[PDB]
């Protein structure tokens, strides 16, 4: 059982990895940014 | 908090604002032959008078 | 139930405590918005130690924020955190120091500090009983400075038996930012070694180093920098929050340090801090890698064991760990070398286990040590306030603020003090 | 909450403040109506016209600038320009008559009438502001107006005031080219009442701007539009930490704390590093470390002075853009390990370094690109004790052979300001030689 | 030539790209009434170091 | 990180400069804007955003040759900054090239090479070349040597040198720019080796059909020669050694220093449809001394160092057995001390191939370099006829009214003699 619990402990681990790369492809593949940030009459 | 603790997002964004500024720049670059041309025949008016 | 009031100094010191409260409200399980999100019953049953119930079944923490400036209080209300804060325990002034000590002393900060310890009382009388504040401050300019001594010195008075900890940021030469840095830190030493109960030494030329060379990052801003290195070292104090086989609090942990009432500066440390890709190919046991760190390179602060003596080190650890193998390993580690150890202490080292590690580690581990190679920083930056001072450089922005040329060659030799007392105990 | 009034004197003041405040107007919404532009706008949300700016009830904003002149035809130019609508009417104090080129005209009988009126109206504007850190003088040293009339403030100022950090930019006059001939007189007589009652003092000579733009840009005949707008880009990089949020923000007090060793040695140089034709600013990189070592050279400071001679007392660096705190600590690595670059023997640290998010603009037709790194570098040399010397040999044919006198000597002004004066700057010009000597 | 410092018009290709301006809107509202400042009466509860109500029973 | 910096001085070395930068601009393929369609990071630098820039001189004291370049094709391909143009023509004075004119443009020169510096982190070598026949190759590249090497020290600067053929030239009062040169080179360089090149005339006709050339279908094969020397560093080999490998290795004394071999298969379309090129027949065809680029013979000379460059489809069985059969025949005499005599880099990457030159496309090529006593007899014959103008003292007045002594002209010539008694003996 301690065994198992180590193997699926690793595998939570290399999922929640591949979850995080997808999060930062995500993020740098799609972009947003707020208005009130944009120089005052380059906004329209 | 994950935007600001990401590293990635700060090495793209300097990428976006680079290739902005070298289009800008190509922008003032047409700015700028426009004002030649402008002293140019600003010139020959002067020739004409002299004439 | 042993509580802690947190106090920030400094612009260093709102960069830090805006780290130092996402770490631990992380582990507590705390959303920004302030209400209670976790799953386990043992992060909620020790709340009562850096936090405060609100209404509604709320969590604020208790920090007492400062600056002279209120461009830096802006900042903390506008990031990831931060609207846990309560709102009164903001307190800034209206113009800056002009990053300078004796205007941050005597005349520029000094309206503040009536304001600063009546916040500090409201977060003392709602307590059972408190082990004792804490400070986090910057010695390189005057809000962080010289507001971080006028403090310490206006607390440690009124509330003597609970204990003090500091994090000073000292000075470094090859990365140095101001020309007043070795002008503010050599007298502000003196007002530091008379009421600080503990003390720590964390520099930015070591956190440079160990940025590009152990974890391999390519950009090390300042966010990135001050959270995965030193907003996390304060989380040393999980024997405090949570239970274990053999803890020490924070008090214990004083008691086995500090041999001599005027020898308290240490250099900390973190165990796992591998990088993104070399994380994948180590061994997550209790080895000697980063636990015989005495090849120095994964140390937070700038002189290293070679060329002294450890007087007496610490090890705080974190998970699920066996007792057999923390000790057999503090038996390769005082043998296989033998001389960088104090003779007449045959037992230095001071341990302990806790049993929740930090999120999405197996194994984490936190080195403390003290030692007398210590002694060349405060050499070293007593040399650049000894030439600065014979020309009389940057001089007449201290006198004729209250502050006279006597009190400059008396933070000289009790600057001087310390390289002695040191010195002694360098091999006897 | 940080207000910073802007007073211009003489037609230096006004043509580098109508550079000056085309720049202000361009890096917020102030089109020359005053009123931001209405884009539905639900926000706002902009609090960083406070500092050069006071909101109105209605849309506009008005400057705080006080143009003076004695000489009426530049300030009408202002008056009758596409910033008519901008500035308040009053605020244009102009003359009733010339000072033409005389330190005791500009300084006893023709400057002391018009001054009744200004002193009033700085008052005006300094209540307004609530928390005010320090005013900047612009002004020259060749005519009346501008040696004489600025000597009457700075005596006025300073009991008036006190704790408020002054600050000027000065055009000092060439030691080789020149406009006038009676300017020597008035750039010796003008140090005695500045030495004392000006904070900290910024200086710039007409030769470096006039050779620099000949030589790094590929331009050739300049005028005062393009000297002004390089000399604008510097007034808005030092203040810039106050407009914008950055990673370390040095305001306006912090410089003359890690700039001025001893408070008779308060005369900094001043340099721009990425200044750069568009042409040619996308043919180079302009990293962190192009822009520091390229700003170290001795071809580009300022002053006609050579760096290479004295050496260096304290330095202040200003970056601004998108600069990590990280590499502004690795090209000080480059700079020290050098020999050529000799700091002085009592100050081992020796720099202060700033940063600062928002990267500069442009001004449509003007002659400096836009970037993404850029940095002001404000040194305190030595070597400015020969920019003094090359002018006092300049004073001594006048004075000991006695000309030009004849008319200093009617106005109101005996002869025993020369003499003193003279030896006036021969104590400061003493005072530079003793700290360069190193002391074992 | 003074006709040269205003005639131009600004296009929007000649702007900075970002903007970080200084917000005071939290600033303000502190900075228009004082901070907190004790004019109380002080209440501390009895504080004791170890022994909070204790029973002594069997005592005689 | 393993930068290199190259000139290209003198009229000779803008007809070069066509050819060694056409076969650079298509080792990697290089845009005329400097965005492709890390290899390349030896010559150029990434800019902000996309642009790259060569570090590359071009360096005339005329500007006529340089707004040549400027009319060229590859306008914004070379960066105008580095490329150094003169006001006044120096006009073969070295008193006008090195005193009066070049100190105004000196600090300019250095600004520019201290800016670029930075970049200069891990250079392996600043390769220079020059004409000896004018103040556009000798004064203002001394005086660079001198000023470069009391400014760093340490830093790789090399040179190879471009010499005066005795029967043909340009200017004929050259050679005591000639003698001058041979004195300052010694000093302030890690070396100076062979561009000197007369007999690229023998080898553009003899082998290759194009008679009636330019220095152009020479100077193809001049920067082909460029090409096999630091194309081991540019690339990864089999055996690649770079150019601060190379300094370690090539000079035995460090006064005495300048061999003579070619590149070899210089061969074109029409001997190239017929001869099966192997590693051993190209270095067979190129052991014969007729085909050299250095005009001396060390077939009845003293074979003493060597070095070897291998391009393509090189095998180490090919490059051995080779050497053991040309080692074989003392139809090549061998030296005294020296038993082997062969030393070898490999590359992987067969050499590019630019149109409008005189060769052909290669599988794989050889090269070969052999330092004797040759160049002894060459500067034997150029003592032979120095001293001609020297007894009756021509155009010496033009030197001296500018800043310069006869002094000079009295030591540089003994200087020389001075390096010939140290070559006469080995
Ligand atoms: N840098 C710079 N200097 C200027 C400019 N315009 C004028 N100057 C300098 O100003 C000096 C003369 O200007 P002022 O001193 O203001 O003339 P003035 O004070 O009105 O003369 P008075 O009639 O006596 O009042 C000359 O030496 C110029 O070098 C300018 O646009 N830029
Ligand atoms: N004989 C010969 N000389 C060559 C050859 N290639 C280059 N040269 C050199 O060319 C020099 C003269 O020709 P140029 O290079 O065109 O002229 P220059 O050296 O620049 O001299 P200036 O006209 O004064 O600028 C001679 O001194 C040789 O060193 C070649 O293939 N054969
Ligand atoms: N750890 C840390 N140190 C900093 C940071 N920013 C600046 N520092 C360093 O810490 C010191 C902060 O100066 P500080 O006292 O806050 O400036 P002041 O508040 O105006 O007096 C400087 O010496 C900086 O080199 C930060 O974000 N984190
Ligand atoms: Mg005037
Ligand atoms: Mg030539």
């Amino acid at each position: 059982a301690e065994e198992e619990e180590e193997r699926r402990e690793f595998e939570a681990g290399i999922a929640a990895e591949k979850s995080f790369q997808d999060k930062i492809q995500g993020i740098l593949s799609t972009h947003q940014v707020v208005p009130r940030n944009i120089h005052p009459m380059r906004r329209a | 908090q994950f935007r600001e603790r990401c590293q990635e997002l700060r090495a793209e964004l300097f990428c976006i604002h680079q290739k902005a500024v070298c289009e800008e720049r190509k922008a003032q670059i047409a700015f700028n032959e426009e004002l030649k041309r402008q002293k140019v025949v600003e010139e020959q008016m002067f020739s004409k008078l002299w004439e | 139930m042993r509580e802690i009031v947190h106090l920030q100094a400094g612009q260093c010191g709102n960069q830090i405590g805006a780290k130092f409260w996402e770490v631990i409200s992380d582990e507590h399980g705390i959303d920004p918005t302030g209400t209670y999100h976790g799953d386990s019953d043992l992060q909620l049953e020790r709340i009562n130690v850096y936090y405060n119930e609100a209404t509604g079944g709320k969590y604020v923490p208790r920090a007492v924020l400062v600056d002279l400036e209120p461009g830096t209080m802006d900042s903390v209300r506008s990031g990831p955190f931060g609207q846990i804060f309560r709102p009164d325990n903001f307190v800034f002034g209206q113009s800056g120091a002009g990053n300078n000590w004796a205007k941050g002393h005597y005349t520029e900060g000094a309206e503040l500090v009536d304001s600063v310890l009546d916040v500090v009382r409201k977060e003392a009388e709602s307590c059972d009983c408190l082990q004792g504040f804490q400070l986090t401050h910057s010695l390189g300019g005057g809000t962080g400075s010289g507001m971080g001594t006028l403090l310490i010195s206006k607390i440690r008075e009124e509330y003597p038996d609970r204990i003090m900890n500091t994090f000073s940021v000292v000075p470094s030469p090859k990365v140095s930012d101001t020309v007043v840095e070795p002008y503010n830190a050599t007298l502000s030493v003196h007002q530091l070694v008379e009421n600080t109960d503990e003390t720590y030494c964390i520099d930015n030329e070591a956190l440079y180093d160990i940025c590009f060379r152990t974890l391999k990052l390519t950009t090390p801003t300042y966010g990135d920098l001050n959270h995965l290195v030193s907003a996390t070292m304060s989380g040393v104090t999980t024997c405090l929050r949570f239970p274990g086989q053999l803890n020490a609090d924070l008090r214990k942990l004083a008691v086995n340090m500090v041999p001599f009432p005027r020898l308290h500066f240490f250099m900390p440390g973190f165990a796992p801090l591998t990088s993104r890709g070399s994380q994948q190919y180590r061994a997550l046991t209790v080895p000697e890698l980063t636990q015989q760190m005495f090849d120095a390179k994964n140390m937070m602060a700038a002189c290293d064991p070679r060329h002294g003596r450890y007087l007496t080190v610490a090890a705080v650890f974190r998970g699920r760990m066996s007792m057999k193998e923390v000790d057999e390993q503090m038996l390769n580690v005082q043998n296989k070398n033998s001389s960088y150890f104090v003779e007449w202490i045959p037992n230095n080292v001071k341990t302990a286990v806790c049993d929740i590690p930090p999120r999405g580690l197996k194994m984490s581990a936190t080195f403390i040590g003290n030692s007398t190679a210590i002694q060349e920083l405060f050499k070293r930056i007593s040399e650049q306030f000894t030439a600065m001072f014979r020309r009389k450089a940057f001089l007449h922005w201290y006198t004729g603020e209250g502050m006279d040329e006597m009190e400059f060659t008396e933070a000289e030799s009790n600057m001087n003090d310390l390289v002695s007392e040191y010195q002694q105990y360098q091999d006897a | 909450m940080r207000e910073c009034i802007s007073v211009h004197v003489g037609q230096a003041g006004v043509q580098i403040g109508n550079a000056c405040w085309e720049l202000y107007c361009l890096e917020h919404g102030i089109q020359p109506d005053g009123q931001m532009p209405s884009d539905k706008t639900i926000g706002g949300g902009d609090d960083s016209f406070n500092t050069f700016f006071s909101e109105t009830g209605a849309g506009k904003h008005v400057p705080r600038a006080v143009f003076v002149d004695l000489e009426p035809t530049v300030i009408d130019e202002v008056r009758t320009g596409t910033y008519r609508q901008l500035f308040h009417p009053e605020q244009l104090i102009t003359g009733k008559e010339d000072a033409a080129n005389n330190y005791a005209r500009g300084h006893y009988t023709i400057g002391k009438e018009l001054i009744d009126l200004v002193l009033d109206r700085i008052r005006k504007l300094a209540d307004q502001c609530t928390g005010l850190q320090g005013f900047l003088i612009f002004h020259s040293f060749g005519g009346g107006t501008g040696s004489g009339f600025t000597s009457l403030l700075m005596e006025r100022l300073s009991v008036d005031y006190g704790k408020k950090s002054k600050l000027e930019f000065s055009i000092y006059p060439a030691p080789q080219v020149s406009t006038a001939v009676v300017e020597p007189y008035n750039s010796i007589l003008t140090t005695h009442t500045t030495l004392e009652h000006s904070d900290c003092a910024f200086m710039v000579d007409n030769e470096a701007i006039y050779d620099i733009c000949r030589r790094n840009l590929d331009i050739e005949r300049p005028t005062y539009t393009n000297l002004n707008r390089l000399i604008g880009q510097i007034v808005s990089s030092i203040t810039a930490s106050l407009r914008f949020d950055g990673a370390l923000n040095v305001d306006l007090t912090e410089f003359q704390t890690n700039l001025v060793p001893y408070p008779r040695i308060h005369f900094p140089l001043a340099t721009y590093a990425p200044v750069i034709s568009a042409e040619k600013a996308y043919h180079e990189q302009l990293s962190v470390a192009e822009i520091t070592n390229a700003c170290f050279e001795p071809a580009n400071q300022m002053v006609k002075c050579d760096p290479r001679h004295g050496k260096y007392m304290a330095c202040c660096l200003l970056y601004r853009g998108d600069v990590v705190p990280k590499d502004v600590n690795a090209a000080i690595a480059t700079i020290k390990t050098k020999r050529t670059i000799q700091f002085v023997d009592w100050c081992p640290t020796g720099f202060k370094v700033g940063i600062n998010y928002q990267p500069p603009t442009v001004v449509p037709g003007g002659d400096l690109a836009k970037v993404q790194r850029a940095v002001c570098m404000l040194s305190n040399t030595t070597a400015i004790a020969e920019a003094w010397a090359r002018l006092d040999h300049k004073f001594d044919l006048m004075y000991a052979k006695r000309a030009f006198v004849h008319w200093y000597v009617g106005e109101g002004m005996e002869e025993g300001e020369f003499s003193e004066a003279r030896e006036d700057m021969a104590a400061l010009e003493k005072d530079y030689e003793e700290v360069g000597m190193d002391s074992v | 030539n003074s006709s040269n410092y205003g005639e131009f018009l600004p296009m929007p290709q000649f702007f900075p790209c970002y903007y970080t301006p200084r917000e005071q809107v939290f600033s303000s509202h502190i900075r228009a009434t004082g901070f907190y400042q004790n004019n109380t009466l002080n209440t501390a509860p009895d504080r004791t170091r170890t022994l909070d109500f204790p029973n002594f029973q069997h005592t005689l």
